[PDB]
RNA sequence: AACCCCUAUACCUUCUGCAUAAUGAAUUAACUAGAAAUAACUUUGCAAGGAGAGCCAAAGCUAAGACCCCCGAAACCAGACG
């Protein structure tokens, strides 16, 4: 029980398609490019995400700035008692002071 | 999921649809401009700028309007700007 | 402690302890202390004399007020004729 | 990421190994077995 | 001669580095400790019930109920109005020399903020309320160079320094805004606002600058000649003549007051991209920025 | 940065010399800062742990060390506690050391 | 393969739709447009006699600059009249 | 023929001496030996530092990353507000809904939260001494070639394909030219065809791009703008603004 | 030589102390619990400066590594539905 009977299909991984030959190019884009553009305008997602980092409280506070206007209700209502929850944990509980 | 548009321009763009959008510009102009209301239960300051006397520096300062309640009644009458606190 | 607030995600100053108590730059805290304001009309002179001391604080005391202040608070400044000002550097202090 | 184990049959086995000559259910059941192997070691 | 050398020629016999062989330095990489096993499971590092292992103690500065230290020390007003006063960074004359003998500040031409800021000899923060740079005496034995310097707060030992090789010292005002301009100019461009006018003082400080014992830059010329020959007395030096000597033109720049640029206008726009300067020609404006 | 203007006496009142030209015929090699000072600096760990760093080695470091144990050793009374990181270029020592290091190796022609 | 085109920084001003009601306001700005000045010169086609106040905003500046910002001599004056009071 | 002979242009340290390479063609097979090159000895000669690489490979594998791996808490799994049944009676384990963690189909306790960024930026300086380090450990592995131009006889891949076997260049080569619009029409239809011979412009060279592919081609252009663009970190003040901003001498 | 011989007071939790006749557990499978600042430390870079505006600097400064759980009331309030 709980253990496959069969080798799963194998897995084929080809090391030079387009995207992992060309992985890192133009990440010198600043210092080789006289600084025209900074290594994080090359970075694609969320709006609220590139070239910037934080623990979840600071995420979700991000989130909330920037797109919440427009978010669903729902997902507006999550956040916010997200937010909540994050702020009594980190702000209240935990071994050290 | 995201919305393409923020929520509260919702109703802005809803006047740029169907009978809305064939209302007269001039009548479309009045419905958008949202005018401060005379200061009527509340003392405005007069200046943008005050001398804080705790600390004495200059600050900038704001009027904040009271929200009004203006009850159903009043929209028969002339209150003159006046309503409930 | 506000260690993570809600609009920035930062950390907060306790303003009691900015109201109470000086940070040199090298990391020594002083405040008055306590009482020396209160029924002058019963403490002998030596006794009056000892509570107008700006004092020390000890490192627990120290390390404690550190946590509760940010970064700003530990900044070197420059103000012009500081009271203070030959005070923030340490002379001639060994381990 | 999730991450399971997938290779508990094998940790099992390894006390289960010196429970076989064991008497009842604590020569196969592992809650069982593992309490007297320990004592048995 | 050695190791340098040693290490390349070592790495010709070696396999080729690739993204297979790699890794971190040792001691850069400190390992994560989990709650799991017997070392770090269990109660795993929390202790036994209490607040504590619940992780439910009070906030910091608590004392169980005491009165704490923190609140039981009275108010006083080491920190009152913290945020109000000015602060100047100082300017050594240890500094003022090593950055000239190292070629970073021209003495061949005036030295204001631009070019102490621009030769990265002191790093001014508006924001952080300095008012520009006080130049302190620190290094005055053995300072030499001849100078003419505009500073916001000088010493008079400093005074006499700069003095006795030959050199002039003039205390000029910066309000937050020109002090902001003047130490980044580029950025300011980059707005394409017209150049404003330089405040005057506050009252607090008219005194310090039209006082020729600061050689302050609203202070009465006329007075500076005795103010110079009493510096000179006091410390035991000859006064120089500096109208006798060849730089005495360049000794002698000195911004309008209501200037924060030398050759620049207030209600001038800068044109970096076409390299042009746009003056106004209107007079309502013409006079707005001459007053 | 710009390169120091030629001065026709040197140290210059700062105290700053230029390294000297012909380099030295030594078999390690101290370069120069990018603001044209020697790169000694003292480093404090601990609130007690006073050490002095030397920075920007070529060739032979262990040679270094040597001459650093030897000069040192007479103003200590012992052989100086020295790291050498050969990856780096560095060479370590316990105690401050800032000003003495400097005159020395600015005598060597570095 | 061949690496894409570097990318590279839109060249010139970019001007905004000022009825797209998802411009920025701060894009739509007479100081975005001052910026725009800034950067590219006459190339932005800002007229640049918008770059100096209007007569209705000089007379505002003139307005709170005489109200906050006095004179050399009023503030003398000020200094001198407070010296005798303490004397 | 007369020898590509090139120079380096920016000043070499006394102490230090020009290192060299052999400046090679692709126009023929055999077409080596070229010219011979001097390489500024700080941008292809300095330490090897392995562990610099480590860092400019992890910094480059990591800081684009966004994961948008995301699971509910008990917070966010449907429904689940009301108590299962009475505390107290029914000698079953106390609970206070069906979506705890301990349920099957309750919220995860403590599971991804994206999208989670992992944006962070080495200092530039570092950076551009990972690049000098890959540089230097190509030339003294001997992975390194110095071409003049990257002109091919032919835009068949099958002899950039040949050529490469006969010079011992390696499974993987990665082809940098100065700029992206002046590469030769040839080479670029070539590597466009393959898949372990990359072509790209000078200002897309990387650390793991060169740690990737096993062989490195520059042409003699490129190395220019090399030791150009590294060797500015070497003497440069610190910013006063974001470099993009006019300087008095940069660009150039 | 399976057993007979000899030795041997399950386990977890909880406790001053548990074979305890104290807790929990039929068993199997799967699921099910340590989240982050301040400072410090370690390892690089540059260094009287550092940092890709802001912020720090009386060897600093940049970067990185490394750190703070789970389930459970009786309640309280708001709006519905009876
Ligand atoms: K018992
Ligand atoms: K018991
Ligand atoms: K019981
Ligand atoms: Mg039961
Ligand atoms: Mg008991
Ligand atoms: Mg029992
Ligand atoms: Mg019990
Ligand atoms: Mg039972
Ligand atoms: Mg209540």
């Amino acid at each position: 029980i709980g253990i496959r009977l069969t080798l799963p299909p194998p897995k084929v991984v080809d090391r030079w398609n387009e995207k992992r030959a060309m992985f890192g190019v133009y990440d010198n884009i600043g210092i080789l490019g006289n600084f025209e553009k900074h290594p994080k305008e090359l970075i694609r997602g969320p709006i609220w995400l590139r070239g910037w980092k934080g623990n979840e409280l600071q995420r979700c506070i991000r989130k909330r700035k920037m797109v919440g206007s427009r978010m669903f209700a729902d997902d507006l209502h999550n956040l916010n008692k997200r937010i909540r929850y994050l702020y009594k944990h980190f702000n209240r509980h935990g071994k050290f002071r | 999921p995201l919305h393409k548009y923020p929520v509260w321009l919702w109703k802005r763009l809803q006047l740029r649809e169907g009978i809305c959008s064939r209302l007269p510009g001039h009548y479309l102009r009045s419905l958008e401009e949202e005018r401060t209301p005379t200061p009527v239960h509340y003392r405005p300051h007069g200046a943008k700028f005050k001398i804080n006397p705790k600390n004495g520096q200059r600050e900038r300062v704001e009027d904040v309007p009271i929200p009004i309640y203006f009850p159903p009644e009043s929209q028969r009458g002339l209150w003159g700007g006046e309503g409930w606190i | 402690l506000t260690y993570f607030s809600a609009r920035k995600g930062k950390r907060k100053t306790v303003k009691a302890v900015i109201d109470r108590f000086l940070r040199l730059h090298c990391g020594l805290w002083v405040r008055r202390k306590a009482g020396y304001k209160k029924k002058l009309w019963k403490k002998t002179p030596a006794r009056k004399k000892r509570l107008r001391e700006f004092v020390f604080c000890n490192k627990t005391q120290s390390k404690l007020l550190d946590k509760m202040t940010t970064s700003f608070w530990k900044r070197r400044n420059w103000y012009v004729d500081d009271p203070y000002q030959k005070y923030h550097d340490r002379t001639n202090l060994k381990v | 990421l999730r991450n399971r184990v997938t290779d508990r049959y094998f940790r099992i086995q390894e006390v289960l190994k010196h429970a076989r000559h064991f008497r009842g259910r604590k020569n196969r059941c592992y809650r069982l077995a593992v309490r007297t192997v320990i004592r048995a070691f | 001669q050695g190791g340098g050398a040693r290490a390349l020629d070592l790495l010709r016999g070696l396999p080729r580095v690739s993204l297979a062989n790699l890794k971190p330095n040792p001691g850069s990489k400190k390992p994560e400790r989990r709650p799991r096993g017997r070392r770090r499971g269990r109660k795993c590092g929390r202790g036994h019930k209490g607040e504590r292992q619940r992780g439910t103690r009070p906030r910091l500065g608590f004392e169980g109920g005491q009165t704490p230290f923190y609140i039981r020390i009275p108010k006083y007003g080491f920190n009152e109005g913290h945020s109000f006063r000015r602060q100047y960074k100082p300017l050594s004359l240890n500094r003022l020399q090593y950055l000239i003998d190292l070629g970073r500040v021209d003495p061949s031409q005036p030295i204001d903020l631009t070019q102490l800021v621009n030769g990265r000899g002191v790093t001014i923060q508006p924001l952080k309320r300095d008012y520009g740079v006080q130049l302190v005496e620190e290094g005055a034995d053995t300072f030499t160079a001849k100078v003419n310097i505009e500073v916001q707060l000088a010493s008079e030992l400093a005074i006499a320094a700069i003095e006795k090789n030959g050199g002039v010292v003039t205390t000029a005002f910066y309000d937050p805004r020109s002090l902001d301009i003047v130490c980044k100019p580029v950025p300011f461009f980059l707005r394409g606002q017209p150049i404003p006018k330089r405040m005057l003082p506050p009252e607090e400080l008219v005194p310090y600058y039209t006082d020729a014992k600061n050689r302050g830059y609203l202070a009465d010329p006329a007075k500076f000649p005795e103010a110079r020959l009493e510096l000179a007395r006091k410390y035991g030096y000859i006064l120089p003549d500096i109208t006798k000597d060849e730089l005495f033109k360049m000794l002698c720049t000195r911004k309008d007051p209501r200037q924060i640029f030398f050759g620049l206008a207030p209600g001038w726009v800068v044109n970096m991209a076409d390299k042009k300067i746009l003056k106004p020609t209107d007079e309502n404006l013409l006079k707005y920025y001459t007053s | 940065i710009p390169d120091p203007p030629k001065h026709e006496h040197y140290p210059t009142p700062s105290g700053w010399q230029p390294p000297r030209d012909p380099p030295p015929n030594l078999p390690y090699f101290v370069r120069r800062s990018r603001m044209h000072n020697i790169p000694v600096y003292k480093d404090i760990t601990h609130g007690n742990r006073q050490m002095t760093v030397i920075r920007k080695v070529e060739g032979d470091i262990w040679a270094l060390q040597k001459d650093v144990e030897d000069f040192l050793s007479p103003l200590l009374g012992k052989t100086p506690v020295t790291q050498v990181n050969e990856v780096t270029g560095t060479l370590r020592i316990k105690g401050y050391f800032d000003q003495e290091l400097k005159a020395w190796l600015l005598e060597k022609g570095f | 393969y061949r690496a894409r085109p570097p990318p590279r920084r839109r060249p010139g001003p970019r001007w905004p739709d000022p009825e797209d009601l998802l411009t920025p306001r701060w894009q739509l700005g007479p100081r975005y447009a001052a910026k725009q000045f800034a950067r590219y010169g006459a190339a932005s086609g800002v007229v640049p006699g918008s770059l100096w106040p209007s007569p209705e905003q000089l007379r505002e500046l003139e307005a709170e600059e005489r109200e906050w910002y006095p004179s050399l001599a009023t503030m003398q004056e000020s200094l001198r009249v407070k010296q005798l009071a303490e004397e | 023929p007369e020898p590509v002979l090139r120079k380096v242009e920016l000043p070499v340290p006394t102490h230090r001496r020009p290192v060299q390479a052999w400046v090679e063609s692709l126009r023929g097979f055999e077409q080596e030996r070229v010219g011979l090159a001097d390489l500024h000895p700080d941008v292809f000669a300095t330490a090897p530092r392995l562990d610099i690489l480590h860092q400019v490979a992890m910094w480059q594998k990591n800081f684009k990353r966004i994961s948008y791996a995301k699971t509910k808490t008990r917070a966010e799994v449907r429904g689940g507000g009301r108590k299962p049944w009475p505390q107290k009676g029914t000698g079953r384990a106390r609970h206070g809904s069906i979506r705890s963690p301990l349920w099957r189909g309750g919220g995860v306790a403590h599971g991804p939260r994206g999208p989670t960024s992992y944006y962070y930026m080495l200092p530039m300086k570092v950076r551009a001494l990972g690049l000098k380090v890959a540089l230097t450990v190509k030339l003294a592995q001997d992975d390194l070639h110095i071409m003049d131009s990257l002109e091919l006889p032919t835009g068949d891949p099958q002899y950039l394909t040949e050529l490469a076997h006969y010079r011992r260049w390696g499974d993987s080569v990665l082809l940098v030219d100065l700029t992206h619009e002046e590469m030769p029409q040839s080479i670029v239809e070539a590597t466009s065809r393959l898949k372990t011979f990359n072509l790209i412009p000078a200002v897309g060279l990387n650390v793991h791009s060169m740690l990737k592919h096993q062989t490195l081609v520059l042409t003699l252009p490129t190395v220019a703008f090399l030791e150009d663009k590294l060797l500015w970190q070497d003497s440069r003040y610190r910013p006063l603004y974001p470099f993009s901003l006019p300087y008095s001498d940069f660009p150039r």
